[PDB]
RNA sequence: GGCUCUUUUCAGAGCC
RNA sequence: GGCUCUUUUCAGAGCC
């Protein structure tokens, strides 16, 4: 059809090369390590074809790269008691975000905010022992909505969902389906659509490396990849960082980490793998209800 | 008296010509930021934004080859004030100047005293008060390792410390990342990097060694002139 | 659509790799500089994906290649008199074939047969001087039909038209539309359908490199591509070989060498540029009339 | 007495097993041919055909790993007699042994004395007389460059002549093409490659270099034994 | 070179 | 491990 935007870009380039002198051609053509011998016109067409084989090749894989650009790794810590009692109302006490660039495989952003709980405001002895979060840390911390806002501001600033395709990723389903779910209820916030679906890396690991769910714990996933834990275990930010280390390793081994879990009517659901790779909407600070 | 909690590496890329004429009006075309935690010696934040120049809209053939920044990357880019606002938003989110003591660090002195200084005037902005003083890492490196200025170019600094450059030279981010690598190594080596350069009345001045470790005010988006 | 034959290959290799031991996996992994740390199932998935990445990268290799797998270059030499009299009856006296593989860009086959003319059996002084073909050569030579059969035997052996897509390539229109045309009449052979279409390199060179028709002569085309003539000029096989050199340079420059001239009812016509790239039928020795 | 006008380079690939057991019954699975013109040192013809083994139909994982030949490749392949017939038909079209004097060249002795020898028995074919004499290039190389037999492996030969292997190692055609590069270089160096090995009574014998340059008979399809 | 079609129209693809 | 879909079926993608 030729009516594609790329073709108008080639014509300006072709005209740019049609003005190039016989000296300018042999110079530029040598820089691309292409054979320089010939005559005015031969050199002209040769260079014109390279800029055509480059701009159409780059734009071919521009639409072929329909994968996420960012994986957004969050690992909540929340209030808890010894022995995990059934009817204890959980509250998020650490909101850590590790933002992973899928192309460069480098962590572009690490962000840690603490959260002040308002139901069970005093932390458990067991809880502080596990998470490594002192009472003083939560006392001086902001409320969950203020923290979520700040997390969304960081996401908007990095232009997730607007300029860059992205998905959230967590170790297990707990983070979104349990902790955030309970928290939004408690904070009387509408559950944010941007967190309505995510990547459970345990399902992703188990499927990709062929291991049982019992083997898909954070410390075991690391061990099976021949690496140890970096930082302090059960510390949200440090957890998120090690989860990111697994993600990288998986991405390197060719695993396209895709969304496999979602929320819907308060129920945890599985997302079809055969379904086309869709990105998460741009984050919005939810309204009170 | 405590050290800085964060070092904030900035290496601008600017519009330019072949031969680097002296009187040239530079416009920032890339605004990278690398946030280094001084306690853990780890890069916590990386932030790169291209800048659309308003005066000299078309990048020269030389400029495109030097920086690697293409014309189109510039066209789709925000203008400086919008880019600066974003960079400040990040620093605010990281609570630099409020909760954590910080400094800006540049490879040389032009980044703040020339590029930022000029670019503000062109964008009709007052000069950001938080950017009045910074660590010149070439001044630190030159004083700590006792080498002349001639031997403080980014690539030479790396070689002397047994390093190879990571990525594309003259790409702002890759530069900032590499400068951060020198920053990390120098902190490891025992040099407690401190602010050693400032601007006063638009004049480039030195900051004294014996003057105590003072932080930089929390960043604010400057008002229009 | 995993229906592509490439996928059955990957299935065969994956099972081959599934059989590999921890050591064999660690070995073949070091051999490709890929990470060697991990566990059996990790190393297994990593290496399996490497062969997947490799095979798919390789099978989508359509740059400096043609849609034809082979290009079969023929430059007849025929009996001639000095001054080229209008009514002298031409007879092919040299049948060179230079078979060019279009992917490897190497000449896979060169083949040269001389032909005994039966009309003007005695060659001219000029003809001998031009072509460099002695009377002794044509005297020992076979009849054209016999030579054509041999040429076809070569094409059948290299699986042209059956397993591989191919086309004939000629410098000018003369070889097929004139020499073979006249020769077939004389030898009382039906014109062979495999030779009804072909690539005219002069047409191809003319509107690829934007040069006039008067500047698309063999010696000029070469001198323009920055190369001198290899071997003896006006000698079929050497002509063909030098033609093949132009053909390569053009495919490298990214010219989709396409059939541009057919022949219909003894009349030379051009094949449409817009028509789908079509391949020559498998060659058959034509029958007598 | 004139020199060979053509040299045929043949490097068979055959079924095999880890450790290379001594009593293993090899079956040719690839039949490459490279025609080198000794006057011009140009390659004039290359013919590659995969051979379908009748006894060991299923190629071992080790064989697939080494040669690069897949099961599918040998499945869709003709049997040895058909491949051989095709190879001779190519040789007859080139008029080898009738118009042009020619020789066979192999990288070692096994190709002809073992692979072809055993395969012909398995294909119930008499041994083709034209293939009873050949140039062992390792023998030539060893005698011309004065190196032990151990130093004549394909890789080493190229390495000592300033060459890297060209293509996939152990892909018969690629080995032949690389052997051709050695045969070219040696002819350029001044070593006029002579037939130096023979099959007589089915047992491998050396051809004296004192003996005159003699042509290989024009090739014929051997009859069924 | 003379042409002829094409929002690749500072350009593309042909034709005698 | 248990299952389920798929001419990547000596294989692939998922689920509890
Ligand atoms: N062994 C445990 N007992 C009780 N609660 C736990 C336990 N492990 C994790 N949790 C809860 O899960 C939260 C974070 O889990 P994780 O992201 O797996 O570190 C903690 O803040 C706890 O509230
Ligand atoms: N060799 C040079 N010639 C002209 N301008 C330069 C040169 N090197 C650096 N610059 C300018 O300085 C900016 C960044 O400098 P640096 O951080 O030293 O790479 C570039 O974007 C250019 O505008
Ligand atoms: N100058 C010429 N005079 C007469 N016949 C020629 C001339 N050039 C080419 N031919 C004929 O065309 C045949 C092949 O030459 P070419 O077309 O140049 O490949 C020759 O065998 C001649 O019969
Ligand atoms: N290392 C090896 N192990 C087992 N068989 C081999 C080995 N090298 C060569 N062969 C056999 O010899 C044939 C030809 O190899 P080459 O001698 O390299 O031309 C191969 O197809 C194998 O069957
Ligand atoms: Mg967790
Ligand atoms: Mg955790
Ligand atoms: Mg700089
Ligand atoms: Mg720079
Ligand atoms: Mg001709
Ligand atoms: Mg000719
Ligand atoms: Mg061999
Ligand atoms: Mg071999």
């Amino acid at each position: 059809d030729f009516s594609d935007p790329v073709y108008k870009e080639i014509a300006i380039t072709n005209g740019c090369i049609n003005r190039m002198s016989k000296e300018e051609l042999r110079a530029k053509l040598s820089e691309f390590k292409l054979e320089t011998r010939g005559v005015k016109d031969v050199l002209k067409k040769r260079l014109k074809n390279y800029y055509k084989k480059q701009k159409l090749m780059l734009k071919e894989s521009n639409f072929a790269d329909s994968y996420y650009d960012y994986i957004c790794i969050i690992d909540f810590e929340a209030t808890c008691e010894e022995g995990n009692p059934p009817e204890f109302v959980h509250e998020i006490i650490e909101f850590p975000v590790v933002l992973l660039n899928t192309h460069t495989l480098e962590i572009e952003d690490t962000f840690q905010q603490y959260v002040r709980p308002e139901i069970n405001t005093q932390l458990s002895d067991f809880c502080i022992s596990l998470t490594g979060i002192t009472q003083d840390q939560v006392d001086r911390a902001d409320t969950f909505p203020q923290v979520l806002k700040k997390v969304i501001d960081l996401m908007k600033l990095k232009e997730l969902g607007t300029k860059y395709k992205y998905s959230l990723l967590t170790d297990g389903s707990w983070d979104m389906s349990k902790f955030l779910n309970i928290q939004c209820q408690l904070s009387r916030l509408k559950y944010p659509p941007f967190a309505k679906k995510w990547i459970n890396i345990r399902k992703s690991y188990g499927n990709f490396y062929k291991v049982p769910r019992s083997q898909t714990k954070l410390t075991i996933m690391l061990e099976k990849l021949g690496m140890d834990y970096d930082g302090r275990p059960n510390c949200g930010l440090d957890d998120s960082k090690n989860i990111a280390r697994i993600a990288v390793r998986m991405l390197q081994d060719g695993c396209e980490l895709r969304i496999n879990e979602k929320m819907h009517a308060g129920q945890l659901m599985s997302v079809s793998s055969s379904l086309p790779i869709e990105g998460t909407p741009p984050p919005q600070m939810p309204h009170f209800r | 008296d405590s050290y800085y909690d964060y070092i904030c590496i900035i290496d601008f890329e600017a519009t330019c010509e072949e031969g680097n004429p002296p009187e040239f009006v530079h416009e920032i075309i890339e605004f990278p930021v690398v946030l280094l935690n001084t306690h853990t010696l780890e890069i916590e934040d990386t932030f790169q934004q291209y800048v659309r120049p308003e005066i000299n809209t078309q990048l020269s053939d030389f400029c495109i080859s030097l920086t690697g920044i293409t014309q189109d990357q510039v066209d789709r880019a925000d203008t400086f004030p919008q880019v600066l606002k974003k960079v400040i938003d990040l620093m605010k989110l990281k609570e630099l100047g409020t909760k954590y003591k910080y400094s800006l660090l540049t490879d040389g002195s032009w980044d703040m005293s020339k590029f930022l200084n000029i670019q503000c005037q062109l964008s009709r902005l007052k000069y950001p008060p938080f950017a009045k003083k910074w660590i010149n890492i070439r001044k630190s490196y030159g004083n700590f390792y006792k080498v002349p200025r001639s031997q403080t170019k980014l690539t030479i600094m790396l070689e002397k410390l047994g390093m190879d450059y990571d990525g594309r030279p003259n790409c702002g981010l890759d530069d900032s990342k590499n400068i951060a690598r020198i920053a990390v190594r120098m902190l490891q080596d025992g040099c407690e990097l401190r602010i050693n350069e400032k601007m006063h009345a638009g004049q480039l001045m030195s900051v004294s060694s014996s003057l105590p470790i003072e932080g930089t005010p929390p960043p604010q988006m400057p008002h229009f002139r």
